[PDB]
């Protein structure tokens, strides 16, 4: 018998983005080919099945850098962390490719799902 | 707000 | 010209609350007269300005107990805590003057609106 | 996905 409140979700997850742009109770620092990323573990977590299966782990889940494979480019993982914390994906004809591979990597299924599409209309 |  | 992901929100707040119910990554104790609650201290911050005025104290933002005001109900606490992690709202006829208060000492303007909206049709 |  409960009531929802439709905007809730999106209202958390717009407050979660003003903390990380102000570096506010940011946990974790992710590296690509040295460019460097704060942001919070949970957030990490809740959008992908690599961060997932990283901070669940007795060990790594205490680490404060954690260092992503040097195939990774830094563009595809800044435009993934975007996504994260707002829902909205900038996939262009340029990085398609990068974005594709970054999220196969990270285990983001639906981000996959739209690139595979996207790629499969321009053939 | 809505019933969900 | 991003595109959006509808769903993405309300699957990272389902994602949060199985951290939640599962104790991972939770960060704080809040004490309502001796009742006691692990969150995620974003989270709280996500949904409160109560809490998100605590966790941005230089001081308070390291703590990991905060005990509320003795007045405050641990029912109405517990129902809001659970309305932060799944946008849905307990509100019950025995419990809405609790909820009220609480979500009025927590500063979440949505909830005291929906309150004070049942309240006044009841009168 | 949508056009926002
Ligand atoms: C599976 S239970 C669970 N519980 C809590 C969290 Cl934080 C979590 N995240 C996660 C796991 C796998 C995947 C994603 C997030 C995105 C994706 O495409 N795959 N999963
Ligand atoms: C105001 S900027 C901002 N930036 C980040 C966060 Cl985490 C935050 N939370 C917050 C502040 C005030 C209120 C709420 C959340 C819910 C409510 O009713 N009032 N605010
Ligand atoms: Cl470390
Ligand atoms: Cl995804
Ligand atoms: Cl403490
Ligand atoms: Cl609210």
């Amino acid at each position: 018998s409960c009531i929802q409140f439709t905007r809730h979700a999106s209202d958390v997850l717009l407050n979660l983005n003003r903390l990380r742009s102000r570096d506010i109770l940011t946990d974790v620092v992710i590296v690509v080919s040295r460019e460097q990323f704060r942001a919070h573990k949970t957030v990490l977590m809740a959008c992908s099945g690599l961060f997932y299966s990283i901070f669940t782990d007795q060990l790594k889940c205490n680490l404060s850098v954690i260092n992503l494979d040097p195939e990774i480019n830094p563009e595809g993982f800044c435009i993934l962390l975007d996504f994260m914390y707002t829902s909205r994906l900038n996939l262009r004809e340029g990085n398609i490719m990068a974005v594709m591979a970054t999220a196969m990597y990270l285990q983001m299924e639906h981000v996959v799902d739209t690139c595979r599409k996207f790629i499969k209309a321009s053939e | 707000w809505v019933i969900p």
